[PDB]
């Protein structure tokens, strides 16, 4: 009975994997600077918790 | 002749193979029938979310 949800269920899977194919990239770039900037923030947490 | 023959090529050494077979399918429907509602609660939302 649940059968047309599966079905919905996989073109829905087929498509964000699809839309996720196509943002990654700038995603993980992103990811990356912000990975620096990250350790840039946690080498000073002393420093912005006194700013 | 033939049926004994094909029957013998079909069915040599499976003997621990069939065993296996056989425990596996009823030990994962078993377990799949346990958990039958945690399944239907999967197929019945994950399409909401990933259709959002």
């Amino acid at each position: 009975p649940r059968m047309p949800q599966i079905r919905r269920d996989i073109t829905g899977l087929a498509n964000l994997g699809e839309v996720y194919a196509d943002a990654s990239p700038d995603l993980f770039d992103g990811l990356d600077n912000a990975v620096t900037t990250a350790r840039t923030l946690n080498e000073q947490r002393g420093n912005l918790d006194q700013a | 002749g033939t049926l004994l023959d094909e029957a013998a090529t079909a069915f040599g050494g499976l003997g621990p193979s069939l065993q296996r077979l056989v425990d596996s399918t009823q030990a994962i429907a078993g377990d799949f029938r346990a958990n039958i509602d945690p399944v239907n609660d999967i197929i019945e939302n994950s399409g909401p979310i990933i259709d959002s």
